[PDB]
């Protein structure tokens, strides 16, 4: 008993990580209106017969 | 070179040689180019290949 604050204020607490990853937006919403294609280039050419 | 061989006057003279030198500093060079790193990554031809 009688401890000074350091000792209490001293981190005798357990760190979690629940706080991390709970406003994480799930991505990739864009997929349901776009679609991805790899470039692997400078540009890309999109050409089509009719 | 040693001095010519001359005629006794009557008294021989001390002569002396003429050495000399020559210095030269060292120089430095340099040359260099800079290129975008995409252009290479964007180089399917192989256009900068013989850089």
């Amino acid at each position: 008993a009688i401890i000074t604050p350091a000792l209490i204020s001293a981190l005798k607490t357990s760190f979690q990580k629940h706080f991390q990853d709970a406003l994480a937006t799930a991505p990739s919403t864009y997929l349901q209106v776009a679609t991805v294609i790899p470039s692997t280039t400078a540009s890309n050419t999109y050409g089509w017969l009719g | 070179q040693f001095p010519k061989l001359r005629e006794w006057i009557g008294q021989r003279v001390i002569k002396d040689m003429a050495a000399q030198g020559y210095q030269i500093t060292n120089k430095l060079f340099e040359s260099t180019v800079g290129v975008k790193r995409t252009d290479i990554e964007d180089d399917n031809l192989g256009v900068y290949g013989p850089l």
